[PDB]
């Protein structure tokens, strides 16, 4: 799953955690097997 | 206040909206122990204090 999002919400993409990307639109289950992987990307994404 | 001599707000008789304070991406922590945030809206005190 591949997609871009500000830095002080990296923290919410995790088997039961919560707040608004994670309530509404990228949620992953409490029983996940996988990684989640993620880096500063302000050198291509930032205008 | 300065923490040598940090001040108490007691919160009593009122509603608290607690999604207001854990929404606010301004806190670099919100770490909940005996509680967890998530919870706050369904659950209730005698006092409060700040």
């Amino acid at each position: 799953d591949s997609f871009v999002i500000r830095g002080d919400e990296v923290r919410q993409i995790a088997p039961g955690q919560t707040g608004k990307i994670a309530d509404y639109n990228y949620k992953l289950p409490d029983d996940f097997t996988g990684c989640v992987i993620a880096w500063n990307s302000n050198n291509l994404d930032s205008k | 206040a300065s923490v040598y001599a940090w001040n108490r707000k007691r919160i009593s008789n009122c509603v608290a909206d607690y999604s207001v304070l854990y929404n606010s991406a301004s806190f670099s922590t919100f770490k909940c122990y005996g509680v967890s945030p998530t919870k706050l809206n369904d659950l209730c005190f005698t006092n409060v204090y700040a």
